[PDB]
RNA sequence: AGAAGGUGCGCCGGCUAGGGUGAAGGAUUUACUCCGUAAGCUCUGGCUGGUCGAAGAUACCAGGCCGCUGCGACUGUUUA
RNA sequence: UUACCACGGAGUGAUUCAUGACUGGGGUGAAGUCGUAACAAGGUAGCCGUAGGGGAACCUGCGGCUGGAUC
RNA sequence: AAGCGCGCGUAGGUGGUUCAGCAAGUUGGAUGUGAAAUCCCCGGGCUCAACCUGGGAACUGCAUCCAAAACUACUGAGCUAGAGUACGGUAGAGGGUGGUGGAAUUUCCUGUGUAGCGGUGAAAUGCGUAGAUAUAGGAAGGAACACCAGUGGCGAAGGCGACCACCUGGACUGAUACUGACACUGAGGUGCGAAAGCGUGGGGAGCAAACAGGAUUAGAUACCCUGGUAGUCCACGCCGUAAACGAUGUCGACUAGCCGUUGGGAUCGAUCUUAGUGGCGCAGCUAACGCGAUAAGUCGACCGCCUGGGGAGUACGGC
RNA sequence: AGUUGGUGGGGUAAAGGCCUACCAAGGCGACGAUCCGUAACUGGUCUGAGAGGAUGAUCAGUCACACUGGAACUGAGACAC
């Protein structure tokens, strides 16, 4: 549901690299932000179960990928959930 | 998802042998390339090289004499689900010695009788014959 | 369901913890103001002894309870 | 005289055995009565789930399968 | 007899590839212990044997020290072959909310017209002179979406076909750049899940369980015929089942070929290469049928399930 | 709920919630606690090619009990066949 301008200013809101697009963050942003977006269109239409599948492995993978960065490294991984404003 | 590769590395082989073919090529490591060697002292095999680059690649080429292959039954004994370890009173015999074990020990990966020869036990990879 | 059933309760001391009101003082908006106050008055508790009687919720006051069934769902109304 | 405490009392539960008027299915029996549901295209192709109906095997509707013959 | 209807995921199990370290697993050695008896071997006694008895071996274990470093585990640093991200395109009955079309059936009204219509194996019930069927015009309403249509496509499965707009998931396809093992499976749990069915409120043309009547028949609570209610449709909620089937769990790697077909790429109608979807077939496998790169072949990782037929997927208990 | 840990004290031949007064809210559990049923354990015995399966008569080691439920005394030693 995302735009091309909107991911572009994600990443570049977000990249650690000045070009890095596959660094833990700029992934967890990309799919906080969509997993944000989509509620709304949810919100309307409760029997579109189809489209709530995706919804569901978006939340998955930003779950994998938030443990591995805590396995990582803690600091990092504390100023990613303090910007992103979730609760772990 | 190739959680063990020797296995896959053997299954290769014998797969290969089965369908009459002279060269097997597969990604590489410092413990197939052991096997490889330990093969090629027991002439199991023809040659083995390993490929530069990075990301080497081990080709093997096989053996034939009559109609009829030289590997005739390869096994593997230790898998990732069990890991089967035996000491020297222990270690396991192929047809009655016709046949050669390879064993893992401290002093390498060498056969069995060598590992007597040696008096070391470890851990049994696999039976060929 | 207060189901059923059980334990304590009087009076006199010892130690101890809280609340309200409220001099003096302090602040500034100098006055029908804010904070806060020792004593006094007043209201809640805790654990420790002693003691009298036959009996300490001592008088008046103040639910008896339980198990099976019929009828009507219930609160209500009716032959002064 | 106090403290601890066995026996023994009172109230109310849990669990587990045996037994119980009367009832529900099951199995095993023998030359019994009624039908003929399946096996062949078994004479309306059979099964699966579900619903209604009927002395009984069962019938009918809805969805599904081929483990269906002719072609 | 035996793969959960299908996914996601927790504990757990397992882990691509380089260095370096450590010594828990692993291996070797030493020491202590492992009662005696019993079992085993070599002997000695009872005239033999049973029996008794000497020495040994064994007691496959546990514990403490020493040494090794291939593999597993642990620690530090790497790598890009697994996994994922960014950028243009392709196809599609993938899902949801609204709106709009044409064919047809039925019902009502009106004109012409008169003696049959309908149905069957043959009939009858039923509809008709209170003017039917047919025929022409108008109106109302509900539902399904011919031709395209395909061994065709999409979806985790169940499933999804009129057209348009809006919201939205995924997959294929090409190059470059990026992260650097972030993976697989998964007891419990969590959701999605044909049809029939249940609750509340709408709607109701066709079809049609139950039901009524007519046939057939020895009977016909059926097959056949004429009608016909729930239901089938819509909104919200429940229910958790199917021969939910490829009767074949998910993931990864290998193994002769030939003929199609749906998307996409390259090189010069031809050749090559991907991701699906079909037909044959060599090895191999199987009790046989048969499977055979979409394995039921050769192998790995994890999970589920089976243990003669009935009783019985039933009883009791829990949810 | 003396339940888990700490402190002071008591008590024992001896460590210890063994006991007591305070302070804290801890301890155990899907690597199966708690609960229900059953049963002394081992050396061994019998079977089996072995791995296993079944089992604790006689002999030897340990434990528990002595009509049923409690309690202590004497004693180096008993909660006393
Ligand atoms: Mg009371
Ligand atoms: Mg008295
Ligand atoms: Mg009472
Ligand atoms: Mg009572
Ligand atoms: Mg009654
Ligand atoms: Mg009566
Ligand atoms: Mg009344
Ligand atoms: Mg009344
Ligand atoms: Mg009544
Ligand atoms: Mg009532
Ligand atoms: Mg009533
Ligand atoms: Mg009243
Ligand atoms: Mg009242
Ligand atoms: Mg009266
Ligand atoms: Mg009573
Ligand atoms: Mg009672
Ligand atoms: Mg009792
Ligand atoms: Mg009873
Ligand atoms: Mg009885
Ligand atoms: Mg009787
Ligand atoms: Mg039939
Ligand atoms: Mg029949
Ligand atoms: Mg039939
Ligand atoms: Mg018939
Ligand atoms: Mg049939
Ligand atoms: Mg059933
Ligand atoms: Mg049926
Ligand atoms: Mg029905
Ligand atoms: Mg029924
Ligand atoms: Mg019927
Ligand atoms: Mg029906
Ligand atoms: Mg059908
Ligand atoms: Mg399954
Ligand atoms: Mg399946
Ligand atoms: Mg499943
Ligand atoms: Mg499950
Ligand atoms: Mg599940
Ligand atoms: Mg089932
Ligand atoms: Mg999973
Ligand atoms: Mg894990
Ligand atoms: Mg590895
Ligand atoms: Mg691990
Ligand atoms: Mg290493
Ligand atoms: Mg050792
Ligand atoms: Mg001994
Ligand atoms: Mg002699
Ligand atoms: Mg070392
Ligand atoms: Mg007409
Ligand atoms: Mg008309
Ligand atoms: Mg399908
Ligand atoms: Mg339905
Ligand atoms: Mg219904
Ligand atoms: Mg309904
Ligand atoms: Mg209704
Ligand atoms: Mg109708
Ligand atoms: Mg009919
Ligand atoms: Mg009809
Ligand atoms: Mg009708
Ligand atoms: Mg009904
Ligand atoms: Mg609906
Ligand atoms: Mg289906
Ligand atoms: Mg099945
Ligand atoms: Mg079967
Ligand atoms: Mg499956
Ligand atoms: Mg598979
Ligand atoms: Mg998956
Ligand atoms: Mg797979
Ligand atoms: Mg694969
Ligand atoms: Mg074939
Ligand atoms: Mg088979
Ligand atoms: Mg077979
Ligand atoms: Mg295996
Ligand atoms: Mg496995
Ligand atoms: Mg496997
Ligand atoms: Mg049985
Ligand atoms: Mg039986
Ligand atoms: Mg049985
Ligand atoms: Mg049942
Ligand atoms: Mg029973
Ligand atoms: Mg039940
Ligand atoms: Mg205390
Ligand atoms: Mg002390
Ligand atoms: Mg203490
Ligand atoms: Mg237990
Ligand atoms: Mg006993
Ligand atoms: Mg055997
Ligand atoms: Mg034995
Ligand atoms: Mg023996
Ligand atoms: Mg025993
Ligand atoms: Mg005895
Ligand atoms: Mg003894
Ligand atoms: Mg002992
Ligand atoms: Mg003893
Ligand atoms: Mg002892
Ligand atoms: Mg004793
Ligand atoms: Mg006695
Ligand atoms: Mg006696
Ligand atoms: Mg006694
Ligand atoms: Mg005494
Ligand atoms: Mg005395
Ligand atoms: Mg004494
Ligand atoms: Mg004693
Ligand atoms: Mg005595
Ligand atoms: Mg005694
Ligand atoms: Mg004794």
């Amino acid at each position: 549901a995302l735009s091309v301008e909107e991911k572009a200013q994600i990443v570049n809101e977000y990249k650690q690299a000045e070009g890095d697009t596959g660094s833990p963050e700029v992934q967890v942003a990309l799919l906080s932000a969509n997993i944000n977006k989509l509620q709304d269109h949810f919100k309307a239409n409760g029997k579109d179960h189809h489209s709530r599948r995706g919804l569901i492995r978006m939340v998955n993978q930003r779950r994998k990928l938030l443990d591995y960065l805590k396995g990582k490294d803690v600091s990092r991984y504390t100023a990613l959930i303090g910007r992103l404003g979730l609760r772990r | 998802s190739m959680q063990d590769p020797l296995a896959d590395m053997l299954t290769r082989i014998r797969n290969a042998q089965m369908a009459e073919k002279t060269v097997v090529s597969m990604p590489s490591s410092k413990l197939k390339a052991a096997v490889a060697k330990v093969l090629k002292d027991e002439g199991y095999i023809a040659d083995f090289q390993i490929s530069s680059e990075v990301k080497p690649q081990l080709s093997i080429e096989l053996k034939y004499f009559e109609g009829k292959p030289v590997i005739e039954e390869v096994k593997r004994i230790s898998r990732p689900g069990l890991r089967q370890y035996k000491s020297v009173e222990q270690l396991p015999k192929v047809r009655g010695g016709l046949g050669v074990s390879i064993v893992s020990t401290n002093k390498g990966v060498m056969t069995d009788r060598a590992a007597r020869a040696a008096g070391v036990g470890g851990e049994v990879l696999c039976t060929v014959f």
